[PDB]
């Protein structure tokens, strides 16, 4: 109940990573593209909270 | 939750620290690099300056040549195809000469000679880096403890690549260059010598590697626990024992009945880490040369059920 | 200006940079023409 | 029985359970409620290992082995001579480890220091519970846990690893090994650096943290700092244990084939799977 | 046009270093791609043309 | 030499393993004797030397030549508290806690303990003061993270006890060590950075309640802090964790005290 | 092309010369090893076949 | 001018560097001509 | 060799001499090992076959 | 000019000695290559 | 709204809505029924 | 609807919007190329009998 | 060759002598080891075969 | 010049001693190579 900017940002980054990974894995022919895109998006979002 | 001191909650940046000038030739020292905010969240943000001496130049050239030789061999194995190079990067291998050549340097370039060239470059690079550590300690008047710990690591490395192949009379015993290839070499070494788990010196090496992990966890946790008393400044605690050193000692004394000092814990640390590679080198040197099957040896020494 | 160079200084720098780029492009075009004569890829 | 400075730190308080009932020391050891629990569980486990040695028929410490229940028993209880002793010793070991961690919490509270040490020990406890509790429960049998023998749990490690081919190809295993090796390297470097600073060349003055930072910047071009190196050591050890626990918790539960077969996914990516040459072509 | 003012924004040293590294890496990658293909592999082409095998 | 045994099964591998057991025993002896350079000889709870001193004997003394002409330190050597200890024995038998006679945070006993160190500033390699206020540190400034300067400081009782005025930085390490906090009375105290949680709006100090902020030991010099002052401040703040517990307004603590 | 000298006003000559020397040596080694790897242009193997050095 | 050297110094340095580059290129061209005579690659 | 001496105005002689010595030694060893790798020019094996040193 | 601190005379003398050493090294290398080529040509 | 920060509320709401929309679209595409691209291809004899 | 700019930093929102738009466009193009239908490369290849 | 002494005006004799000694010993060991590793020029095995020790 | 602080006379004396040692070492090496070539030529 005491989440700060960094904690909420990281939680949202994790949710975005999982969602985009599943979405792009379904879109692409393999799960690698989805995993990479989700991880990169999450890292970029959490880099500057 | 409270502040656990894992990451700095604020960063301060000042003038770049140029370092001490005890006996270091300042000409050979480079300039200060960029400040990394990302690195500052965990440790010091400052990059550089680095010392580029004679031994540093020799080590860098030899290591660059070793890396470049392995890379050119990988490109050859890829058919010069960047896509194949990226696909099979972990599967490429610069294998040592076949056993038919023994220790001779007559192996063909694509069948072991390039491995010998790369191994010479790696040998020179590693030994020049050891000399570099020794001389960097000597220029600052510090003890040579880093040189001797690196010598233990070099002992294991030399046993794996140089001493044991010589004692076995074949370069084929040496470790191939490549990620999965040297993993496969590790697995095949265990399988050939009969379950290396039953090597007592391999067991000791694992004991000291686990002890290194355990001791660094204990020490990092202790220093982070007492850092509220300035416990991270360990040299100060050695010179002037503060309440941080006393609290750390009392924690471990009340927990397990004995403690260390702020300096003696680092003796524990250096020896726990050194014994890893020391016992490991001894155990690898014994394998094949003295014991060809470690499970049968363990059976004859009461370590395995049968016999 | 993040670099602080004057307009004349930046203009001279870009003029020589473009001269170098045009020389590089000319050599690249000559090489491509030689390759296409030797072995076209279209 | 006290250090020259211990007297001023032996004060009441900091206990989690029991108040002053067990708030005392036996020699150097602080007892506390969880210390009483730890001693009981430890003595029971050791005596039961000796008794299992009696049942097994061998007194050689290296041959003493307390095997878990066979796979026929599933996750239920087993006769003491054939798996029940292992279950009791596992319960005693978990109780002893958790009691040890809570006793460390009590000692931390008494000394006013942070709880990094019991928290770091909790990672080792979690890895142990992964090997003896979580993974066997997920797989559905206590026989998937390791025996309590000096050389027979090595046999367990070997058999479990070779069940999945070369276990080196487990990616979480690779990460954990890299963390372990890096932790050993960093521990060697840190011990050596502090000793070199505190024990310089004979007759020279003791060095300062400035000298340590200068040494490591002149060596590798970067210095992480004293606080930084201790944070790094803690994180490397904890990450190694976390990733080893992850590697074992995914093995036999969501992965069942050889792990090199796992690594085949990168090779079979659409844009370069069919290209000839290389190793996998 | 007035592209020169791009140097008012970009540091010339870093830009030149990055451009040189990128150009060399791209040229090497293209040459390696050409070598990989059985066609345009000028060494193999010359070997077949002059019967070096 | 595969299978070459001098006697029985004893071969080069057995020779190596037994010689390593001998070496490991010797190394453990050496490491323990090295660890025995502080806190020894052992004492009784009254102060007299104890009958039991341990199987490992004391090592021969070694001398550290302290930097910057700070003298020498010989260890093991005669060491004393060099401070009155305000503790009273709670039992004639040994192995029992000693209860504080007065206020433990003021007495500097228990988790609030401090050591009588040198009353001199800690020096860097060049000889200058290691820890200096950021105003007096040339070129130092906050580079990343929330700047704590100007934020209110909230105690464990959820009451504001002052505001952050300055940051004390370690010049070589280039990391913040102490926050200077101005209280309601205009005087300034120091707070270790490891005991404060810099939040978006306030700086939360879970160790100390607001009313205890006045009790923090002060520095005799506004521009420098000595090792003794650092130890006193850190001991006071950390002992606040166990001695300001009644004033701490934690909800879990309140619920536990409801049933206790 | 007459203003190319101004590149030395941006780049330190020492660092550029060191990088260029390393680059040229690595490039020459790479080309020589590519030639050695191919069965043709492997001048040692070519001379061995021409003068019948096979034992 | 990040380097700091004067224009005359830069001019002289570039003159010497280009002389060395032309010597290196002359040797490289001679070597390539010799190799092409020995074994052409076109 | 018109004005190459001016390179010593830019490069420290000690650093250049050390780098050149390291470079020359490494290059010489690399070339000798390459020759030893090829079955021809491996002068030890050449002499062994020439004087019939291998039975 | 001022990177090393040497003068034009000192740099010229150093370059002269270095070139003498380089020419001696190249002469020995050329003799070695001639001997190898006579013993076993590589073209 | 009073308890929670408006920025966090909006960010979470937007991310969740986008994720739900893409998830529903992908569920429709996966199943043979209600897959518009496949039925359009079949109707117009694309394949 | 302009008051949404009173709460959020315009630069962060614009960067996130650009990344999201590029991601969505790439996703749609990849979905179109995934199925044998509408894969304009494969459709053109089959239409012009590229594989002969 | 007459001006070579000036190298000592530039190079520290201590480090030069140490490096030269290390290099010469390492080179001698390398060459003796290469000779031992080849079936020919292994003087121990050559003497064994010549005097029929085996 | 003058990096090591040696003088021209001192440097020349040191070089003379070093060259004497080098000539002794090279003479021993040449004798050894002649002995090995007589015993087992490699050409
Ligand atoms: C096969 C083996 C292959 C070996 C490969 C190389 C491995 C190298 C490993 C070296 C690790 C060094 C770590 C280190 O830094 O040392 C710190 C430490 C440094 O001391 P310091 O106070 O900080 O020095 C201050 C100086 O001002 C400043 O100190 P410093 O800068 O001058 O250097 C510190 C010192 C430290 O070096 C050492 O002390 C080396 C000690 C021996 C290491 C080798 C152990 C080999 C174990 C083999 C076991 C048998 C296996 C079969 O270095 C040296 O003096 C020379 C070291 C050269 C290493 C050469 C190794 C060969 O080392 C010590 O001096 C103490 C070591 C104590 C060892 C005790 C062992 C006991 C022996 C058996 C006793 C039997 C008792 C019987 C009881 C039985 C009852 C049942
Ligand atoms: C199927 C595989 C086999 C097996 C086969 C082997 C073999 C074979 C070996 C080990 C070795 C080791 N094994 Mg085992 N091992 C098995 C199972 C295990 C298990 C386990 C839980 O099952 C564990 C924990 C271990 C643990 C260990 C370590 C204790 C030990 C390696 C120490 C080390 O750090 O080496 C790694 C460190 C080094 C090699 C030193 C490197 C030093 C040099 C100087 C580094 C140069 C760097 C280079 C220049 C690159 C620079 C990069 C730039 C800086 C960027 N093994 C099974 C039974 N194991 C080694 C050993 O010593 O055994 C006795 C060994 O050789
Ligand atoms: C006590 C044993 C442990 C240990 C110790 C150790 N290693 C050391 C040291 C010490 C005390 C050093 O002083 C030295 C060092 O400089 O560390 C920063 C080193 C070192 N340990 C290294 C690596 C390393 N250590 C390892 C292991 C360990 N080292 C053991 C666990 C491992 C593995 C496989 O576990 C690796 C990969 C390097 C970071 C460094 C030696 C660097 C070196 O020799 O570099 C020469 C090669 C190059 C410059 C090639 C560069 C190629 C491209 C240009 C890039
Ligand atoms: C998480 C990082 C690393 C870590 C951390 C860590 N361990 C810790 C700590 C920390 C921070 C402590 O505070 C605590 C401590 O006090 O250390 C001195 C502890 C500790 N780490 C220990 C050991 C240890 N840690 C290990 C690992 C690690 N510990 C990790 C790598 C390992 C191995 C194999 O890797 C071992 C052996 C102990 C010294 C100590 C915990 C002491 C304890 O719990 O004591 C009570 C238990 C007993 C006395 C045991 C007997 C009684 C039991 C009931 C019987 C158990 C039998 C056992 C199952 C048989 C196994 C036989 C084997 C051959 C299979
Ligand atoms: C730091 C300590 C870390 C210890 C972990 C490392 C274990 C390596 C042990 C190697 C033992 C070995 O090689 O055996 C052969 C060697 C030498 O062979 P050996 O034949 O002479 O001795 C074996 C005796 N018999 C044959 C009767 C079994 O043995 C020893 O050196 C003695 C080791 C005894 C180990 C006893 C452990 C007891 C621990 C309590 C058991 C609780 C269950
Ligand atoms: C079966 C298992 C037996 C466990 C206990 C063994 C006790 C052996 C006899 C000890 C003795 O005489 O001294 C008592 C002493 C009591 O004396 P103490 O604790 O007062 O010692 C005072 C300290 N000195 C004398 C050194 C200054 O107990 C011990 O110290 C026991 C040590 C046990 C060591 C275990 C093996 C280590 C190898
Ligand atoms: C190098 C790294 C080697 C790691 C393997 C050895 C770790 C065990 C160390 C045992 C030890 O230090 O014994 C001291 C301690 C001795 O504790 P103590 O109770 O006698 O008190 C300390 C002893 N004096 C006072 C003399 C310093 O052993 C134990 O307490 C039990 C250890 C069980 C294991
Ligand atoms: C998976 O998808 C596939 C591959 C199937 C198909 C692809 C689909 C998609 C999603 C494609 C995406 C395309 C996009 C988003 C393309 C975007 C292109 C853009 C934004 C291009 C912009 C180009 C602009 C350029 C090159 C500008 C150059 C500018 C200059 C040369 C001059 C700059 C100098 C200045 C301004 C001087 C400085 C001035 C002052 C006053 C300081
Ligand atoms: C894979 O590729 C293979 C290996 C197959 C083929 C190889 C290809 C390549 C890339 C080969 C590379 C070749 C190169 C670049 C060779 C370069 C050679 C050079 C430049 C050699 C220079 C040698 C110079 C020497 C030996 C100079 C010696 C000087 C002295 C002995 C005198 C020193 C003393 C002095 C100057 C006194 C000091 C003076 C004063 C006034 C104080
Ligand atoms: C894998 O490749 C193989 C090994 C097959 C082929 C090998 C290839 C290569 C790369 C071979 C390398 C050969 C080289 C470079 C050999 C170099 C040899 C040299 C330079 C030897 C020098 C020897 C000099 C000696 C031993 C000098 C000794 C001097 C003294 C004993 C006296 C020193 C004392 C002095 C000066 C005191 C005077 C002091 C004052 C203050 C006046
Ligand atoms: C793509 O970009 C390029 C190509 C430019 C660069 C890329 C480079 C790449 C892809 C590099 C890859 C490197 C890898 C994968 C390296 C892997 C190394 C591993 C895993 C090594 C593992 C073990 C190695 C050991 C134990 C080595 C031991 C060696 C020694 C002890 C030295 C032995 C010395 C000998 C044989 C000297 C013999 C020679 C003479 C003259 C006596
Ligand atoms: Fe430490």
């Amino acid at each position: 109940p005491e989440v700060s900017e960094f904690a909420f940002r990281l939680m949202m980054a994790a949710v975005i990573f999982v969602g985009v990974g599943i979405m792009f894995a379904f879109a692409g022919g393999h799960w690698f593209v989805g995993l990479v895109v989700g991880g990169l998006v999450a890292a970029f979002f959490a880099a500057t909270p | 939750a409270e502040y656990q001191n894992i990451f700095s909650q604020v960063q301060v940046r000042g003038p770049a620290d140029l370092g001490m000038t005890e006996d270091v030739n300042l000409a050979n020292r480079s300039g200060v690099g960029p400040f990394s905010t990302l690195l500052g969240w965990f440790g010091n943000a400052q990059l550089g300056p680095i010392y580029l001496g004679s031994l540093g130049v020799l080590s860098l050239f030899s290591g660059l040549m070793w890396f470049f030789t392995i890379g050119i061999w990988f490109w050859y194995q890829a058919g010069w195809n960047p896509a194949v190079f990226l696909r099979d990067l972990f599967f490429f291998s610069l294998e040592p000469p076949a056993p038919e050549y023994g220790l001779s340097f007559a192996a063909p370039l694509k069948e072991g000679g390039l491995w010998l060239i790369a191994s010479f470059f790696m040998f020179v690079a590693v030994w020049s880096w050891w000399g570099r550590t020794y001389l960097r300690a000597q220029a600052l008047g510090m003890g040579k403890h880093t040189a001797w710990a690196f010598l233990s690591a070099i002992w294991l490395w030399m046993v794996l690549g140089f001493i044991r192949p010589i004692l076995m009379g074949s370069w084929s015993e040496a470790v191939p260059y490549g990620i999965f290839s040297h993993l496969d070499w590790t697995n095949n070494f265990s399988l050939v010598h009969g379950n290396l788990f039953y090597n007592p010196f391999h067991g000791l090496s694992i004991a000291f590697l686990y002890g290194s992990a355990l001791l660094f966890a204990m020490h990092g946790a202790t220093i982070l626990a007492v850092s509220r008393f300035g416990g991270e400044r360990e040299l100060e605690q050695i010179a002037d024992r503060g309440t941080a050193a006393e609290r750390a000692a009392l924690f471990w004394r009340w927990t397990m009945g004995f403690n260390a000092t702020m300096e003696g814990i680092h003796r524990w640390a250096i020896w726990m880490a050194v014994l890893v590679t020391l016992t490991g080198g001894i155990g690898i040197l014994l394998s094949g040369t003295v014991v060809d099957n470690w499970y049968v040896w363990g059976q004859n020494h009461g370590m395995a059920p049968l016999n | 200006g993040y670099t602080g160079l004057t307009d004349e200084q930046a203009q001279e720098l870009h003029s020589v940079y473009m001269s170098g780029l045009w020389l590089f492009s000319a050599v690249a075009i000559v090489a491509h023409l030689a390759v296409y004569i030797w072995r076209p890829w279209f | 029985a006290l250090l020259s400075f211990e007297r001023k730190y032996r004060v009441p308080g900091g206990t989690l359970v029991g108040g002053n009932l067990f708030d005392f020391w036996v020699g150097p050891f602080y007892v506390g409620f969880f210390g009483v629990a730890t001693f009981f569980f430890a003595a029971l486990g050791i005596i039961l290992i000796a008794w299992s040695a009696v049942l097994q028929g061998t007194w050689n410490p290296q041959l003493i082995s307390v095997y878990p229940p066979a796979l026929e028993y599933g996750l239920g209880g087993a006769p003491l001579a054939k798996g029940g002793l292992w279950q009791i010793i596992t319960i005693c070991a978990t109780g002893a480890f958790v009691s040890w961690a809570l006793r460390e919490v009590e000692i931390c509270r008494k000394l006013g220091i942070g709880y990094h040490i019991p928290f770091a020990f909790a990672f080792a406890i979690l890895a142990y519970l992964t090997l003896v509790l979580f993974r066997p429960v997920m797989m559905g049998a206590w026989g998937y846990a390791f025996p309590y023998g000096i050389w027979t749990h090595l046999d367990w490690v070997s058999n479990t690893g070779y069940t999945y081919g070369n276990f080196h190809y487990n990616p979480a295993h690779m990460i954990a090994i890299s963390f372990f090796f890096t932790n050993a390297l960093a521990l060697a470097l840190h011990g050596a650096l502090v000793l070199s600073a505190a024990n310089p060349e004979k007759g020279k003055e003791m060095r300062t943290p400035d000298h340590e930072d200068t040494f490591f910047r002149d060596l590798v071009g970067y210095s992480i700092g004293t606080l930084g190196i201790h944070r790094l050591g803690l994180l490397l050890s904890l990450s190694a244990v976390f990733f080893s626990a992850l590697c074992m918790i995914i093995t036999g539960t969501i992965w069942f084939d050889q792990w090199v077969d796992w690594w085949q996914w990168w090779v079979k990516l659409p844009w370069w799977a069919n290209i000839p040459g290389g190793i996998n072509g | 046009s007035k592209f020169y003012k791009i140097w008012m924004i970009f540091d010339p040293r870093r830009v030149f270093v990055a451009q040189g590294v990128f150009l060399f890496l791209l040229a090497v990658m293209i040459h390696l791609i050409l070598l990989s293909t059985p066609s345009y592999n000028w060494l193999e082409i010359s070997a077949a043309k002059y019967n070096r095998v | 030499m595969v299978g070459v045994t001098a006697f029985g099964n004893f071969d080069l591998a057995s020779l190596a393993i037994y010689s390593f057991w001998i070496f490991l025993a010797g190394l453990i002896y050496y490491l323990q004797t090295e660890n025995m350079r502080e806190g020894y000889p052992l004492e009784n709870e009254d102060g007299t030397p104890a009958a039991n001193q341990g199987p490992f004997p004391l090592p021969k003394p070694k001398t550290f030549i302290l930097p910057h002409g700070r003298g020498t330190l010989t260890v093991p050597g005669p060491e004393s508290e060099d401070r009155p200890i305000a503790l009273a024995r709670t039992a004639v038998s040994e192995g029992f806690p000693h209860a504080p006679t007065g206020d433990p945070m003021k007495d500097g006993v228990g988790p609030a303990s401090w050591v009588a160190r040198r009353d001199l500033p800690e020096l860097d390699g060049h000889g200058h003061n290691k820890i200096k206020p950021m105003k007096a540190a040339a070129g130092f400034h906050v580079s990343a993270g929330k700047n704590p300067i100007g934020l209110p400081v909230r105690g464990c009782d959820l009451e504001i006890a002052g505001k952050v005025v300055d940051i004390w930085v370690d010049i070589p390490e280039q990391m913040a060590r102490f926050l200077e906090v101005e209280l309601k009375d205009g005087s300034t105290r120091l707070l270790p950075m490891q005991m404060v949680k810099v939040q978006s709006n306030r700086v939360h100090v879970n160790a100390l309640s607001s009313d205890l902020f006045a009790g923090i030991p002060t520095i005799k010099s506004p521009t420098e802090v000595t090792l003794l002052e650092e130890d006193k401040i850190c001991g006071y703040v950390a002992g606040g964790l166990m001695y300001a517990a009644p004033k701490r307004k934690s909800v879990v603590a309140a619920m536990l005290a409801e049933y206790a």
